[PDB]
């Protein structure tokens, strides 16, 4: 029940002790297998979000997960940084002539 | 939305590499990306369906198949490009920011050298010569005029 | 040139100027045109030539260089000169003993205003060569973007009272103290990039033992050019009037409108250097000086 | 044999992805596949050299770059493609059986929708009659007929 508990601050720490390979295991069917376990219906309504979660984050630590999907682009082309406003803003807040 | 599965999508684990077809993914994250009414859930649906048409965009770049017939992923592209203009001109601006771009981004893509001639470019032109006509908005027949 | 086809009623041209004195010719091997193309591109510099192509009977291209209004008169008689430095060279122990030649080519003075100058395949100039080393931000230094000329040298005429562009060197020359020219062109020498002629031949080379012997084979060649050049007074050995024979790896001294000290001779600007040892050559030998092989 | 390395090839390691560029070794694996009078190193440096005509044909289909100049690998497959001449009519009858079969394999694939105006074909042809020319083999002129 601790794996649902309000404040984001104990919700993760909870979370990064069960996905410990000790606790939860590191191959991938004896996790699968495992996780049937992590459940308690007061739970249900997370279940499917959280044993996703699991097996997913077992990838975190996987040899391709910062390799390119694909090796190089579409063809001679050039590419840039950017940034996103993403703060206080829905675009139909403020008048047209200001 | 497709006869037979494409984006064959191997999940990069340790021990193995177990496959996901992502084109079941689309007809529900489509929806989200557009009408989640909770903001936090919409952007994030837009993430995956922008890094997700990244993914369409180099498989089929790979040639899984060369015509013959319907090119592959020609039946995702005549789904999925008239929700990406309903999607640039949205309200939220953290939407509008990643898909303006990408509409103009993938509408360089589509003329070239090969693929000027390409039904992808005659399903995306008939995509956008819909848009222009939408008798229930306003901003996307104006968007669908600068594309 | 469209017109122009293998038919009856006409000789048929043999390719221009393949005739020379180096054995008895077999005069019916030699290739013949089939026709032009309809394909044609110019050089940059500033009469510009012309990257014509024919193609022989022998199915086959041969790009040429057409050049004209320059009488190649000149460009023949500096060649004639060249191929008997060839022979002393093949001719003296000296000389036999490393493998010494130039390579001459074939000029061709079809007017009095025309030559079909012979195209070197495979080859590429070393103004060419040089910036293809360069990555996009060095380069930025030659799109001038740091500064409007690519090293300051244009603008730095001002400091070395010089104000305009051309002739502005007739000036320089008064009041150029060793200290202030040494120091400040110092300063430029030091500014462009270094290892850019290392980098050429490590890109071309496979591996140490074929780096060094590539190394020594440009350096060797660009010194008999560079004294035999020297002999006969050219000048202008401005960077597109050499190229690497990228195949090989050596020199080629490419053209000679300003031969026998004409170079030095006209007026309006001077030609005080009789030839060239500049900077990425010295940094090609760079654990020994110029005294080394090349001296 | 070419101004950038093609081939760039991801050594599959557990630990990591370490990168060869296998166009090193085709200079001397072409002369250790006709040349060698060792039979077993002879029949091991060609079926080397097969896999590693695989590898390239692969890897340009990826198009690592398209056209533009030089296509990729055009001045591998000129250097190349007489040397699988001269080894398919080799007189090893092991040498024989594979390399026979992948010349015309190869010589179907080289006429194609696209292909049959690239580059890659033209190398193949002024490849091939030069093959039919050779001044001190009466096998090869045979074979590059029939090819
Ligand atoms: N043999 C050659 N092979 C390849 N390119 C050549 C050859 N000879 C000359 N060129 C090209 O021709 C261009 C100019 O013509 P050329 O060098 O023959 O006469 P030039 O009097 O020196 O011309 P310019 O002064 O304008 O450079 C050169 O800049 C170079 O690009």
């Amino acid at each position: 029940q601790g794996l649902i508990d309000e404040n984001p601050g104990l919700q993760l720490i909870i979370r990064n002790f069960w996905s410990h390979e000790t606790r939860l295991p590191s191959n991938t069917l004896d996790r699968l297998l495992a996780l049937n376990s992590l459940y308690s219906p007061k739970i249900e309504v997370h279940f499917l979000s959280l044993a996703t979660n699991f097996l997913l984050e077992m990838t975190s630590m996987s040899p391709d997960y910062p390799n390119p999907m694909f090796e190089h682009p579409l063809s001679e082309c050039e590419f840039q940084e950017y940034t996103i406003d993403s703060d206080w803003r829905f675009r139909s807040t403020v008048l047209t002539p200001m | 939305w497709d006869r037979e599965k494409r984006l064959s999508f191997a999940v990069p684990f340790r021990e193995m590499k177990p496959v996901i077809f992502l084109d079941v993914f689309l007809p529900r994250v489509t929806e989200l990306a557009l009408t989640a009414s909770d903001r936090q859930t919409k952007v994030a649906a837009c993430e995956l369906l922008h890094s997700m048409v990244m993914f369409m965009l180099g498989k089929a770049t790979q040639m899984p198949e060369g015509g013959q017939g319907a090119p592959p992923m020609y039946q995702l592209y005549k789904r999925t490009f008239p929700v990406l203009l309903r999607l640039a001109c949205d309200v939220d601006q953290v939407t509008r920011q990643l898909y303006e771009p990408l509409v103009m981004q993938l509408i360089h893509w589509f003329t070239n050298n090969k693929k000027f001639e390409s039904q992808d470019t005659v399903a995306l032109l008939e995509a956008i010569l819909d848009g222009i006509v939408d008798p229930v908005d306003s901003t996307l027949r104006d968007f669908c005029g600068r594309c | 040139m469209s017109d122009f086809k293998v038919e009856f009623l006409r000789n048929e041209l043999e390719i221009p100027g393949q005739y020379d004195g180096r054995g008895k010719p077999l005069p019916e091997y030699h290739v013949r045109i089939a026709g032009f193309d309809e394909r044609v591109t110019v050089m940059a510099s500033l009469r510009r030539p012309k990257r014509i192509i024919i193609r022989g009977h022998d199915e086959r291209e041969h790009p040429f260089l057409v050049k004209g209004g320059e009488d190649l008169r000149q460009d023949q008689r500096v060649e004639q000169l060249f191929q008997v430095m060839n022979g002393i060279l093949a001719q003296d122990s000296a000389c036999s003993q490393r493998a010494l030649q130039l390579r001459t080519y074939s000029v061709v003075p079809m007017t009095s205003r025309l030559g079909l100058i012979e195209w070197l395949e495979n080859t590429v100039t070393l103004k060419d060569l040089l910036l293809n080393t360069m990555s996009q931000e060095e380069k930025a230094a030659y799109l001038s973007d740091p500064r409007a000329p690519p090293c300051e040298y244009k603008d730095w005429l001002t400091k070395m009272s010089g104000k305009h562009d051309v002739g502005a060197y007739m000036l320089m020359y008064k009041g150029a103290n060793r200290t202030e020219t040494v120091t400040s062109f110092r300063k430029r020498e030091s500014k462009v990039p270094a290892d850019l002629l290392k980098r050429a031949f490590v890109r071309m080379s496979t591996s140490p033992e074929a780096f060094l012997a590539l190394r020594s084979h440009f350096a060797s060649s660009h010194a008999l050019i560079c004294i035999s050049h020297w002999i006969l007074g050219i000048g202008d050995r401005h960077l597109n009037n050499f190229m690497v024979a990228m195949e090989t790896g050596g020199v080629i001294g490419i053209d000679f409108g300003h031969a026998f000290g004409s170079a030095t001779q006209f007026l309006p600007v001077p030609e005080l250097m009789p030839f060239r040892l500049t900077r990425q050559f010295i940094n090609l030998m760079l654990p020994m000086k110029e005294t080394g092989l090349m001296y």
